């Protein structure tokens, strides 16, 4: 049976999930034969014969989004005043691959995650936490987290002006997209 | 109606819960195959098209939610179908 | 309104849709651009365990809060090893 | 103490007809009541076994088969003589 | 009331805050028996459960805060709070059947009638708990065969 606690590299392993992840996250077309058998190796990975090795998996995944989210910064950064239509094209992007990522890492979110997860009950009435570190969080939470913490934080000052000045020239009259900026707002 | 029954072809498995020639067109429905060309053969025995489930001989104690009844079906093989045969599962070890 | 599963040994069972969305993993699986327009396969999983599976998607179909007593599901002895490891990759 | 109990049948009443649409998410127009045997005055057993009408027995089996699940360990009491419908 | 749970509260037979809140409350008494904290009582074990107590602490018996509600003596006697702290008790996912020591179904042990029913109100059923029920009837080796999580799992079984 191909479904016992068995030894495989992680390294190897790894390469392949990469070239499926990085797809996958640009939107981007990949054969369903191929994300059927990737959909195994994570269970191949969250039961190794000698030890786990999901503690690796989780901060290589956090590293490799942190990556991909400072490319984006230096791409997104480096346009000036067309931020706004820039911000509709990734946005759009990240949240549909995070979605996708979510559902992809299922069974990692099932039996690993949540029992290290910290309870809502205590992180509302109880408190009870001061520690220097990031409790284990839902594969779509850290991106989101992420998201918010690496990007948004710095470039939030220009963008607010310009939504504000794009808003007097609505009051002229003119109609600018609405969509694009709906969908900025909502993104909040 | 409220029969669990089992269609086996070779690679092929269908699974469905009153006559022999409605199951002939939900198969071709199923398949886009004529029902005509396909046949059934229960026990290696032809069934005719239009056989009513209460003369089938076979009720709710065959027809089980865990144990459905299995029927052969020959499909079609050139003119009509016969000799079909599904391929045996594999045993465990 | 019909999916189907392909197992590692090759066989290929139909089954109604709204049956096999009981199982989380397959309706994970389904998610995402792998929309298949459907049919399944698994590289590993042989045909006989996926069978009794398939068969308890339709027995708990049948019976669903139902009155009176529910008919137990029959197990083989040497197979309970097998659906036990089975359970956890399609998370029913 | 008695007359206490009146007045919540009514609002039981109105619960027990409000849960129960959920599960089922019959030709006929149905509106019917489901009362506190408990509380109403109503102690008296009908001493026939009225044989129900085939027309309506398609919404009393549809009424019996849902007060199961989200009514747990309560059995229903039918006051047909007190019932009524339009034809 | 959350600092008090998160350490370890126990007694020495091994009862829990759930425990003694559901059974009953021997030691009622100078008034407190009178007018006030009625043993087996519903807002307490709700407050409880929202605090974040642990549902399926485990007992030196076993009794896993659902064999102990069953046993409830007179079932007619607070009866809706019975039905309350069953549905409370199966919200928050804990495991219908479980077994300490012999085979202690919560259905066998439940000796109330009426009650019992309730239960089987609740229950669903799954593939993995059926099949660890089946392989549990025969003896089957289960060391270093399945990952590491389901012998646990089998284990409770
Ligand atoms: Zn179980």
């Amino acid at each position: 049976m191909s479904l016992k606690p068995r030894v495989v590299d992680f390294d190897e392993t790894w390469n392949k999930l990469l070239t499926t992840i990085k797809a996958v996250v640009m939107l981007e077309y990949v054969e369903r034969a191929t994300w059927n058998d990737r959909f195994s190796d994570i269970y191949a990975l969250c039961v190794a014969y000698p030890e786990p090795l999901g503690e690796r998996l989780y901060t290589e995944t956090k590293i490799f989004l942190e990556n991909h989210v400072r490319h984006l910064h230096k791409r997104v950064l480096e346009s000036e005043e067309q931020v706004l239509v820039m911000y509709h094209r990734y946005w759009e992007e990240y949240s549909k691959g995070a979605d996708y990522m979510d559902c992809l890492y299922r069974y990692l979110n099932t039996q690993f995650i949540k029992k290290n997860k910290l309870t809502e009950a205590d992180l509302q009435y109880g408190y009870g936490g001061v520690d220097m570190n990031e409790p284990l969080m839902e594969i779509g939470e850290l991106a989101l987290d992420m998201w918010r913490k690496l990007m948004v934080e710095p470039l939030q000052a220009i963008l607010i002006r310009m939504l504000l000045r794009e808003i007097k020239n609505d009051r002229g009259g003119e109609d600018p997209n609405q969509k694009v900026i709906h969908g900025v707002i909502n993104s909040f | 109606m409220d029969v669990f029954l089992m269609i086996r072809r070779h690679k092929t498995t269908i699974f469905t819960d009153s006559t022999v020639f409605e199951l002939k067109r939900i198969v071709e429905g199923i398949l886009k195959r004529p029902p005509d060309e396909q046949r059934l053969y229960k026990d290696d025995q032809l069934l005719d098209d239009g056989k009513t489930l209460g003369e089938c001989g076979f009720t709710s104690q065959t027809a089980r939610p865990q144990a459905p009844a299995t029927v052969g079906l020959a499909f079609r093989a050139d003119d009509t179908f016969e000799a079909l045969c599904i391929e045996p599962f594999s045993s465990p070890p | 309104m019909y999916v189907k599963l392909i197992s590692s040994d090759g066989h290929e069972f139909i089954v109604k849709r709204e049956h096999a969305l009981t199982s989380g993993t397959i309706k994970a699986m389904l998610s995402g651009p792998g929309q298949f327009a459907n049919e399944v396969n698994f590289r590993e999983i042989p045909s006989h365990v996926l069978s009794k599976v398939c068969m308890y998607f339709t027995y708990k179909v049948r019976y669903t809060n139902s009155s009176t007593e529910i008919p137990e599901f029959p197990i083989a002895p040497e197979i309970a090893l097998e659906l036990l490891m089975a359970a956890n990759f399609l998370d029913c | 103490s008695k007359l206490h109990r009146m007045y919540t049948d009514m609002s039981v009443s109105a619960d027990l007809n409000n849960k129960f649409n959920n599960f089922i998410k019959l030709g006929i127009s149905f509106q019917i009541y489901v009362l506190q045997a408990g509380a109403w005055p109503l102690t008296q057993a009908p001493s026939s076994t009225f044989a129900i009408p085939q027309e309506l027995e398609k919404s009393v089996q549809m009424f019996e088969l849902f007060y199961s699940q989200h009514f747990s360990g309560r059995k229903l009491t039918w006051l047909h003589y007190l019932c009524t419908g339009e034809v | 009331i959350y600092n008090l749970i998160h350490l370890d509260p126990r007694t020495r037979e091994g009862f829990t805050l759930l425990h003694l809140a559901v059974n009953s409350n021997t030691p009622v008494d100078d008034f407190h028996t009178n007018d006030v904290c009625s043993f087996p009582n519903a807002l307490v074990t709700k407050l409880l459960l929202d605090c974040g107590a642990e549902v399926n602490a485990v007992d030196n018996e076993g009794n896993s805060a659902l064999h102990i509600i069953v046993q409830y003596n007179r079932p007619i006697s607070d009866f809706l709070t019975l039905h309350s702290i069953i549905i409370s008790l199966v919200e928050a996912g804990a495991h219908t059947d479980m077994t300490n020591k012999q085979n202690k179904t919560p259905l066998d042990k439940s000796t109330t009638g009426v009650s019992e029913i309730l239960l089987k109100t609740q229950m669903k059923m799954s593939l993995k708990c059926l099949a660890a029920r089946a392989v549990r009837a025969n003896d089957i080796n289960y060391q270093d065969q399945i990952p590491r999580t389901l012998e646990e799992f089998v284990g409770f079984h």
